[PDB]
RNA sequence: UUGAUGUCACGGAACCUUUGUUGUCUUCGACAUGGG
């Protein structure tokens, strides 16, 4: 007869479960089955279907109970209720019928032989083993444990999620194999229930030993335990159909990522950016004339998606759908994942292992440590879900979306840090008797708790790219993305150590001290700063389980494992960690970085630019910081980008047997980069965190516009605003942060030299930070380093200079112009180019500083010869009086601008100066027209005295009729428009068109937009002309950088200003109508002989005097306020600016013609800024010094070499054009500045003779003489030809 | 370069010819691949001429690759790193397409070869096979089975499938299913396409005795690059025909020409050939095993006169076991056993660690790490010391040589052997071969070792029990007919026997009369017989004590006629061994490195000193110096893993510098009795007798109550070396 | 839905490797219209 005991297990952590196996494979030869015996099992309800439920075997519970009983007997010296136990018996014949054999050593408490195998009076431990009693009858029986009520589920994936578990090589830092298990969350499935049944002859002492062993058992199935006695699918295909119908599926990827970004809040849908001028015509969201904007805003108002959890799920699914569609729009040439990431390896136990017995003794104590782990940087515990594929790298979350800090990762980093303390790796073999080394014995005592955050907002996405070292652009198809958890999250931390020494081992005291000091590097992606924690609020206590009174109190309370017990235990933990005896310094040093930038800064984020209300086309990266439940944004400079900059600075200046390190593949590689920065075969030894700005700056918008080289007007390019952080000489941006460097690197002088040289060149300003360095952003003024003990910064002393020779005098010009005071000239003329354009197929590569080529800086002063306008277009209502409060109703109004200022400092953007100098350099070298509206189609009025060709011409006619600003072959009306058969690109010589241009032939090139060789139809057969080689293209980074210009003196204004007490603001001048250029004037007709004339330049003259008097230049009547005029704040002549140009890998003839284009000659000047034709904008530039990089440590003065460079530039021009060099003298004759008594008028004609009180001809009369269609191009291409 | 090619394929191409179509398609593919790879070709900045015509023909082409990737990696005039890169590119370009709904055969067949060949190239990482390799072979099989499902006798897919299956067998996996069926189809295919196939027809012959193919194997032409393998295959074919004289001739010809690198599969196939002849109970295996052993003696000397290094090979131990069993002469058995001793075996991971340290010291042993040529020997697929006479032992001694034969043990026999040499007997009676079973002795050692690691002196009872197992396993140690009564014994152990106190073996006897071995004979130890090189002692008065051991004050050593340094640094250690002291005492801690013995180190005051550092010291003058060691010698040795493990330690480093004789402990020694013991030996510098006097003095205290705790303190000390 | 004299699986960090970069002057004068 028997009696029964009810049992239940309560799990405190996610427990592990093994895969189902067919009944034949459930045998000792199947490695996957044997390795899973310690886990929970899945019961298929019926063989051929996954429907089932989990369960735990009683055989597993018995094995744990026996292990507990051995431990309790050794503490009590083998006596239970003052009755004695023998060692037990653990060996059988016919070992082959056992599925598993004991690897571990059995404990001993006595030396006596065990009971005979056919006796009657067995001791209590032999009753628990079932040798007492020994169809089959059980003396104590353990049943299986099941979920209460035996519910069923359709499969394991309903219960839990399968997860990859690593094994990392200590020496390499890389994992070479892994295994998998299902993790089942305890909050969903806390309890399992079962029963134990006992025969009535079992002794009372055996019953006590059983109950104590159950209470002492603290783990099962890999978890700590206590034992007690649809819309997203519809919306996707809807959007896909809309995006296809409108023929804009090139944006599917961007839409997918931008919509997925809306997980953060439904309130973002109301804030999506609008078009310029503020209309709902944005190029993404207003596709569909319903718009995607309407589809999302109606999804947002839907009650089924008003719950934040359901909005998140909606966005995730819709993003996945759009992404899975988006791939088909491209060739799909490669799989992006890399090779054999599939090596599942299961440890094999050794059947042949030898039996052993060990004493351990009665001394046994348990130390509890409690605290928190606080994320000091973003962190990444990688867990990919194969059912989600939009993100390449994904982070581990609980089923209810709280962030998780796994048990498995905490153990893995303890074992790593213990091997670091002892400075001795383990060969971490699987199987066989336990490893007896000093680290493994500590880990065998340790216990840690799986933990989760309370914070549960969705992760951030960070995008990453790869740079093509030769071209300086992104590599083809290199974009990839990653999820990260925010910094500031707090996890509960609890560790327990059970062992024989008093308190913790000294190695563990030290490792916990490293964690408390802030060096708990715990997550993946460490090389880019992820996963650094500090252990905080630590408290500890030791329990003496050898004491019978404390042991029984420990058993009574289940060791205070559950939450009720734990709060009672935390009342009597001592504060602070114990100090170690043999303290050892940690393996990583913190190096502190300080960077100063006197220029704007941008580190772009395209997805944010799409979602953000601000609407500018490029915006800075911002990162979110968790504090409590809130997430707050911060502007930062990414760890990834900063790592990339420093890595390339080292790479470009080192070699591996004559090959630059930028040119290697770095696979199976052991070079200097791989030794420091790591490889795909080993971890790196330097870790970069994010840098952040102090004083909390705010973005500012800058607008830009491309200028057509023919017409001089805007080129209607795709809008390209940016929103950098503002910095200037009076208000530098201060970047601060740290990177961590391993101790064995600082101890190596060969690595300190490599880093020292690279950081020296960053400090020299050769490596700007972020984007748009071409126009003056990201200029580093200094880089400071602390914490190296001067082992790195000893190489970073400033290079200073070599010599103090002065710059030569610029030559006097030989240009001449015969002005006649009675005559009138035209405001602009065209330079007609030479027929030959010198092109090269393969430019200079960016991957190293080439020998025989120059790298350095030019410093310049700019001086105004004529009043200058450079407007601050951020506010076009500047001069409205304050008393006219808040007049704004979408009326239209007279616009008014201030001069450009940044932090209240008067400046000129570098984008202006680059374009101004580029235009002259393009002309001096006879380059192509870099900017040109080659797909424009001209038209003319008819004189009063079907093929798809006819359709495109007619629809051109229809639009020009509709969009006429002056309104009150197939033709709809008897006298009408004539539309050109050809694009305007066909009216220009094919060698003068842009090297990388638009498609201008017949047939739609969009047929090929999925295939990569399309780009070859758009490129010239012979390569890049000189200007595109120097200033660059969208496929090739340029070699010159232009900085902002700063005013030197206190301002001198054109008009004295409204407040006499303030010298820093000027008064308004009101301008005449600035109006569109007209190519129909200079290309007079449809005839093929009318080709494009040349490059427009505006002449120098003093009509600005008439305008400050308030009179119109042509007809001297007063200028009148209207919504078509502008008012502006203008600087006077005599103001002086300074600015700097950086250059890299130039030839001597390139630098010669660049200095020539800046400097020109005495008697010549440039045109800068607004209102050129009205006289404004004349400036002169003088070179102040040239400084050259010899190497990383030596810079030298280049002033003495300028005469040589100029000579070689002119020699190059003679080599190309062989004195057929007229286009230069025509240029210089338009750059000529009038001298002394000379005063050309200069102005446009009036529309009619009688409209002009001066009586000059006017256009209607001028077209009938001296500017007839046959003569007009010759007039306009001859500088200073008079029209009256 | 590539853009110009595309232009040519458009000047001359019409698509009613498939050669024009193919040559155009190839040019576009090679263009677009290196656009992804970011080569220098990305600086080619030009475009296509004749824009409207080029647009027309390209759009026609797209309105209307395995052929390329087949061609790459046919070139193999390049290193193993370069082979690895090209194979991986083939995989990551073709893996994307082979998973299509119905992929082409040549796409599948090319990718299968890339996975197979890439699998061969994986560098080992431990005692197990790398998991990446086994996965790669299973991937290769998977793609072949797509081709073989649609065509049951595609010869190339069949041969790739079989090649991968054989490698799985080499890795220790089981054969796949249908292995016999696929091998039968190969026997129906019926011809040797490459020499790499002949092993399949031999597998078929062995499984089915269908001898028809053996004539082809013998008839094959000899003008081949890897003839040593061909002779082994001819030898196997010639065995199945029962032509045993030519089996002998081909077998010896194969071994004589054998490759120098164990990574070549020849060495594994040779051992299986020997083991196959044995299990068929031929007599040829004995001769071939002995010849193979004689060839396997290939090694490196490190600095230090007596220390050697070798690369790891998994079946070397099996070959030496076979050669030992083949040889009948006891004197020649000893030379086989002696060949294993005092030699480290490292993997290509740790060989690189030594290469770095040699570089750090700017030492030309760095060039001896051309042994990493072994990495370029993985692929057969391409088809690419003085012997010390035993007569030098002085006649008043006895020498005992141990060998532990694991194969003979696991086959159930008595695999432990003690080869005893007596120099006084007639020339045919000098050698005895006494055999014993060490399984229970090994278990009792591991049982002591764990109790020692957890409790130190608490393990004394397990030590006492272990010392009785030495006698129970070796009763002949207490027989006068094997070890005559008075003569000193020289021990040359093997494996875990190095860890045992052989000099302290206990005979139980009558319950009142326990007897210990050191009461009968004096003892000395040598790691191996080839270290035997006697010399006189140093002719100096200097005695030096180097200490970094703050736990204790050696009041009897430090207050005497000694040059005492209480703290010490590696520079002082280096300096002292350049003065050739009469006696040198070194009392400090040390730590082991389980993975790489040479990186085990001594703990000096501010800087650790490795075994590598100690061996490589320049200008050392230490010949004939007597040396005594503290805890470092015991602590620089890891816990044992296998019965035949042997681990280098500081005692072996000093002996490489020709030190006279060395006193050290087998386990951690009590400082208070180090203080007494070493003082006595310093005062009376005849170590061999004075250590026995000390042990026989203390054994009187042991006999009073048989305290194991006292036996634990006096047993560990032993003498290593053999001076004149 | 376990099988019993033998389960160190708290025996195993999803780890390692990749600059959102590149190219663009916030510029500016000749018409409009259909008849007869
Ligand atoms: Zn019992
Ligand atoms: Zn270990
Ligand atoms: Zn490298
Ligand atoms: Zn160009």
């Amino acid at each position: 007869m028997t009696t029964t005991m009810k049992i239940s297990i309560e799990f405190l952590e996610p427990f592990r479960m093994t895969k189902w196996q067919e009944s034949t494979r459930r045998n000792k030869n199947n490695k996957e089955f044997v390795r899973g015996q310690a886990f929970a099992r899945w019961h298929r309800n019926k063989k051929d279907n996954t429907k089932g439920r989990p369960y735990i075997t009683g055989t597993l519970l018995r094995s744990a109970v026996i292990r507990s009983a051995e431990n309790l007997l050794t503490l009590s010296d083998g006596k239970i209720s003052e009755k004695t136990c023998c060692p037990g018996k653990f060996d059988t014949e016919d070992k082959d019928r056992l599925l598993q054999l004991r690897q571990r050593s059995t404990l001993r408490w006595t030396d006596k032989n065990p009971c005979p195998d056919n006796a009657e009076t067995y001791c209590p431990f032999c009753e628990l083993l079932g040798r007492s009693g020994n169809d089959w009858r059980f003396r104590i029986h353990f049943g299986n444990l099941s979920l209460p009520g035996k519910p069923d589920f359709d499969g394991p994936k309903a219960i839990g999620s399968q997860r990859v578990l690593n094994r990392v090589d200590f020496k390499s830092g890389k994992a070479h194999d892994f295994f998998k298990a299902y993790e089942v969350d305890h909050t969903r499935f806390p309890r399992f229930e079962g029963e134990i049944t006992i025969d009535n002859k079992v002794s009372a002492e055996a019953r006590k030993l059983l109950c104590d062993s159950l209470k002492f058992t603290d783990r099962l199935c890999g978890a700590l335990c206590v034992i007690r006695f649809n819309l997203a699918e519809k919306t996707a295909e809807q959007i896909i159909s809309i995006l296809d119908d409108n023929k804009k599926t090139e944006y599917t990827r961007l839409l997918a990522d931008a919509i997925r970004s809306l997980r953060r809040s439904s309130k973002l849908v109301a804030g999506l950016p609008k078009d310029h001028d503020g209309k709902d015509d944005h190029y993404l969201w207003d596709i569909g004339k319903v718009t995607i904007r309407q589809i999302l805003t109606t999804s947002a108002d839907t009650k089924e998606l008003k719950n934040a959890g359901k909005w998140r799920e909606f966005c995730e699914k819709l993003g996945e759908a759009l992404y899975l569609k988006s791939k088909d729009m491209s060739g799909g040439l490669k799989i992006t994942r890399r090779i054999l990431g599939d090596a599942e390896f299961h440890g094999k136990p050794d059947r042949l292992e030898k039996s052993r017995s060990v004493s351990i003794g009665s001394v046994l104590k348990e130390t509890v440590v409690c605290g928190e782990l606080v994320a000091k940087t973003p962190f990444f515990f990688g867990a990919i879900d194969e059912d989600a594929k939009q993100t390449a790298l994904q982070v581990l979350l609980t089923p209810d979306n709280k962030y998780r800090l796994p048990r498995s990762a905490v153990r893995g980093i303890l074992r790593r840090d213990l091997q670091t303390y002892f400075d001795s790796p383990c060969n971490a073999e699987l199987g066989g008797r336990p490893c007896m080394c000093k680290t493994c014995r500590i880990m065998r005592g340790i216990t840690v708790m799986d933990a989760r955050s309370e914070y549960n907002a969705p992760p951030e996405i960070r995008h990453r790219t790869r740079i093509n070292p030769f071209t300086g652009t992104v590599a083809e198809g290199a974009l990839f993305n990653m999820e990260v958890a925010p910094e500031g999250i707090v996890f509960p931390f609890q560790l327990r150590y059970r062992g024989s020494e008093d308190g913790l081992p000294d190695a563990l005291k030290t490792v916990l001290k490293w964690w408390a000091e802030g060096q708990a590097f715990m997550s993946g992606a460490a090389s880019t700063g992820k996963g650094r924690f500090r252990m905080e609020n630590a408290k500890y206590e030791t329990l003496d389980l050898s004491d019978e009174n404390q042991r029984n109190d420990y058993l009574k309370n289940w060791g205070w494992r559950d939450e009720k017990g734990l709060e009672e235990l935390k009342k009597r933990l001592n504060s602070g960690l114990p100090e170690p005896g043999n303290y050892r310094d940690p393996k990583w040093h913190e190096i502190n970085v300080s960077i100063e930038m006197a220029s704007p800064f941008i580190n772009g984020d395209p997805i944010r630019a799409a979602v953000d209300k601000r609407g500018t086309a490029v915006v800075t990266f911002v990162k979110y910081k968790a504090e409590g439940e809130e997430a707050k944004p911060v502007c930062a400079y990414k760890a990834e980008s900063f790592r990339g900059v420093i890595r390339s600075a080292v790479a470009r200046i080192h070699m591996e047997d004559g090959v630059p390190l930028t040119e290697l593949t770095h696979s199976d590689c052991e070079c200097l980069l791989c030794q420091i920065f790591g490889s795909e075969y080993e971890a790196g030894k330097i870790r970069f965190e994010d840098l952040v700005f102090e004083s909390d700056p705010e973005p500012v918008t800058f607008d830009h516009v491309a200028i057509d080289r023919f017409t001089g007007g805007a080129a209607d390019k795709k809008k390209f605003d940016d929103s950098p952080l503002p910095g200037s000489p009076a208000r530098p941006l201060m970047l601060k942060g740290s990177f961590w460097i391993r101790r064995d690197v600082l101890e190596d002088e060969e690595y300190c030299k490599a880093l020292g040289k690279a950081l020296a060149d960053v400090n020299n300003g050769l490596y700007p930070l972020g984007g748009k360095s071409a126009i003056g952003y990201g200029q580093v003024k200094s880089l400071g380093i602390k914490g190296d003990d001067k082992r790195i910064s000893r190489l970073m002393n400033p290079a200073f200079d070599e010599t103090d020779v002065a710059v030569p005098e610029k030559p006097k010009t030989d240009a001449e112009v015969r002005i006649e005071a009675e005559k009138v000239y035209y405001p602009h003329y065209f330079v007609e180019p030479h027929k030959k354009v010198e092109r090269e197929e393969k430019p200079c590569g960016h991957q190293k500083f080439h020998e025989g080529r120059l790298t350095g800086k030019i410093r310049c002063k700019l001086i105004t010869k004529t009043p200058l306008i450079v407007p601050d277009t951020s506010n076009d209502d500047f001069f409205r009086p304050a008393d006219k409060e808040a007049r704004k109703e979408k009326d239209e109004y007279h616009k008014s601008y201030a001069f450009f200022r940044l932090h209240k400092q008067i400046m000129i953007p570098g984008s202006e100066l680059r374009g101004m100098v580029s235009s002259v350099y393009e002309t001096v070298t006879n380059s192509c027209f870099r900017i040109f509206d080659e797909t424009k189609r001209l038209s003319w009025r008819m004189d009063a005295d079907i093929p798809e060709k006819a359709r495109i011409k007619y629809k051109e006619l229809l639009r020009v009729y509709n969009n006429n600003p002056q309104a009150v072959d197939i033709v709809p009306v008897r006298i009408s428009r004539t539309v050109d058969d050809r694009m305007i690109g066909k009216r220009m010589s094919a060698d003068l068109r842009p090297c990388h241009g638009d498609w201008v032939e017949d047939g739609d090139l969009s047929a090929l937009n999925a295939y990569p060789e399309k780009r070859l139809l758009l490129r010239h057969p012979k390569g890049l002309c000189p200007a595109c080689r120097l200033f660059g293209t969208g496929s090739y980074k340029g070699r010159v950088r232009f900085g902002f210009a700063s005013l030197e003196n206190d301002p001198e204004w054109l008009i004295p200003g409204k407040n006499p007490g303030d010298p820093f603001h000027g008064g308004p001048v009101m301008l005449s109508l600035l109006e569109r250029p007209r190519p129909t004037w200079s290309i007079p007709g449809s005839d093929n002989k009318f080709k494009v004339p040349g490059r427009k330049f505006y002449v120098h003259h003093h009509a600005w005097k008439t305008i400050k008097d308030g009179n119109h230049p042509t007809t001297g009547k007063a200028i009148e306020q209207s919504p078509n005029n502008r008012t502006v704040e203008a600087l006077a002549g005599g103001n002086s600016f300074s600015f700097e140009i950086a250059f890299e890998n130039l030839k001597e003839w390139e630098l010669g013609l660049l200095i020539h284009s800046l400097q020109l000659e005495k008697g010549l000047a440039h045109k800068l800024g607004m209102a050129k034709s009205m006289g404004f904008g004349s400036v002169e530039i003088d070179v102040e010094s040239v400084r050259l990089r010899k190497d990383w440590k030596q810079w030298r003065n280049g002033n003495s070499e300028i005469p040589n460079w100029l000579g070689k530039g002119f020699a190059k021009l003679k080599e190309w054009f062989r004195d057929e060099l007229d286009f230069i003298e025509n240029l210089k004759k338009l750059l000529w500045f009038p001298e002394g008594d000379q005063a050309p008028r200069v102005c446009y004609p009036m529309l009619r003779k009688k409209d002009d009180p001066n009586g000059n001809s006017g256009y209607e009369e001028l077209k009938d003489g001296e500017f007839k269609k046959e003569d007009r191009q010759k007039k306009l291409t001859t500088p200073w030809t008079p029209w009256a | 370069n590539p853009i110009r090619d595309i232009q040519d394929r458009l000047k001359t191409a019409k698509f009613d010819n498939k050669d024009d179509m193919m040559n155009l398609a190839s040019s576009l593919y090679k263009y677009e691949k290196q656009l992804m790879d970011s080569s220098e070709a990305t600086l080619c900045q030009q475009g296509l001429s004749n824009r409207p015509n080029s647009f027309s023909q390209l759009s026609q082409f797209r309105d209307s690759k395995f052929w390329q990737n087949e061609y790459e990696a046919c070139k193999n005039f390049q290193t193993h790193k370069e082979r690895r890169e090209t194979l991986e590119q083939i995989i990551r370009f073709l893996q994307n397409g082979a998973e299509e709904k119905d992929a082409d055969d040549l796409l599948l067949k090319t990718l299968a070869r890339a996975y197979f060949h890439r699998g061969l190239l994986y560098r080992p990482k431990g005692f197990s096979v790398p998991a990446r390799k086994v996965e790669a072979m299973k991937k290769a099989i998977a793609y072949c089975e797509i081709i073989l499902d649609k065509n049951e006798e595609e010869s190339e897919a069949l041969r790739i499938w079989l090649y991968a299956a054989m490698e799985l067998r080499r890795c220790g996996e089981e054969y796949p299913e249908n292995f016999a069926e696929k091998l039968f189809y190969l026997a129906n295919d019926g011809f040797i396409s490459e020499l790499y196939d002949i092993r399949l027809f031999l597998e078929y012959t062995e499984r089915e005795e269908d001898n028809n193919f053996l004539d082809m194997i013998l008839q094959e032409n000899q003008d081949r690059e890897r003839l040593f393998e061909l002779c082994l295959y001819k030898a196997r074919a010639c065995f199945h025909l029962n032509q045993l004289n030519d089996v002998r001739i081909y077998g010896e010809s194969a071994i004589d020409n054998a490759p120098g690198a164990f990574a070549d599969p020849f060495w594994d196939e040779l051992v299986e050939f020997i083991r196959m002849l044995r299990n068929k109970k031929s007599e040829l295996w004995k001769e071939i095993a002995i010849k193979a052993w004689d060839k396997c003696r290939e090694k490196e000397m490190k600095v230090g006169n007596n220390i050697y290094l070798s690369w790891y090979w998994a079946r070397q131990r099996e070959l030496y076991d076979l050669a030992f069993m083949a040889q009948d002469g006891i004197e020649k058995k000893t030379r086989i056993a002696d060949s294993l001793k005092s030699r480290t075996t490292l993997r290509i991971q740790e060989l690189n660690e030594l290469r770095k340290d040699a570089h750090r010291k700017q030492n030309r042993r760095l060039e001896d790490k051309l042994d990493r040529i072994i990495e370029q020997e993985n692929e057969a697929r391409d088809g690419a010391r003085e012997e010390i006479p035993f007569a030098r032992l002085p006649q008043n001694w006895i020498a005992v040589h141990f060998y532990l034969n694991e194969l003979e043990s696991h086959e159930g026999g008595k695999g432990g052997h003690a080869l005893i040499y007596d120099p006084q007997k007639a020339e045919k009676d000098q050698w005895q071969d006494k055999s014993f079973d060490y399984k229970e002795l090994h278990r009792k050692f591991l049982e002591w070792q764990e109790n020692y690691i957890l409790n130190e002196e608490g393990s004394a009872d397990f030590l006492v029990t272990l010392c009785r197992e030495i006698e129970k396993a070796m009763p002949f140690l207490f027989k006068s007919e094997v070890i005559p009564e008075d003569r000193p014994v020289l021990w040359i152990p093997h494996g875990f026997l190095h860890r045992l106190p052989l000099h302290a073996a206990m005979k139980s006897g009558n319950n009142s009369n326990i007897e210990i071995f050191w009461e009968r004979h004096a003892s000395r130890y040598l790691p191996a017989w080839h270290l035997f090189d006697p010399a006189p002692y140093s002719r100096e008065e200097s005695s030096t004590l180097l200490k970094n051991f703050e736990e204790y004050d050696f009041q009897n050593l430090e207050n005497g006629e000694i040059e005492v340094y209480a703290p010490s640094s590696p520079k002082k250690v280096k300096e002292a061994i350049r003065e050739n002291p009469a006696i040198l005492l070194l009392l400090c801690h040390g730590e082991a490195d389980m993975t790489n013995p040479f990186r085990s180190c001594l703990k000096l005051k501010n800087k650790d000193m490795t075994i590598f550092d100690l061996l490589t010291v320049e200008d050392v003058r230490l010949s004939g110096s007597r040396i005594l060691l503290g805890a470092c010698e015991s602590d620089m040795v890891p816990p044992l893993e296998f019965s035949v493990d042997e681990h280098l330690s500081v005692s072996g480093a000093f002996l490489s510098h020709k030190a006279g004789e060395i006193v050290a402990g087998l386990w951690t020694v009590d400082s208070e009795k180090v203080d007494e013991c070493y003082s006595y030996l310093v005062e009376e510098k005849d170590f061999l007798r004075n250590l026995q006097e000390w042990q026989m003095a203390e054994t009187e205290n042991f006999r009073s109550e048989n305290d194991s705790s006292l036996f634990y303190k006096i047993a560990p000390f032993r003498i290593i070396g053999f001076p004149a």
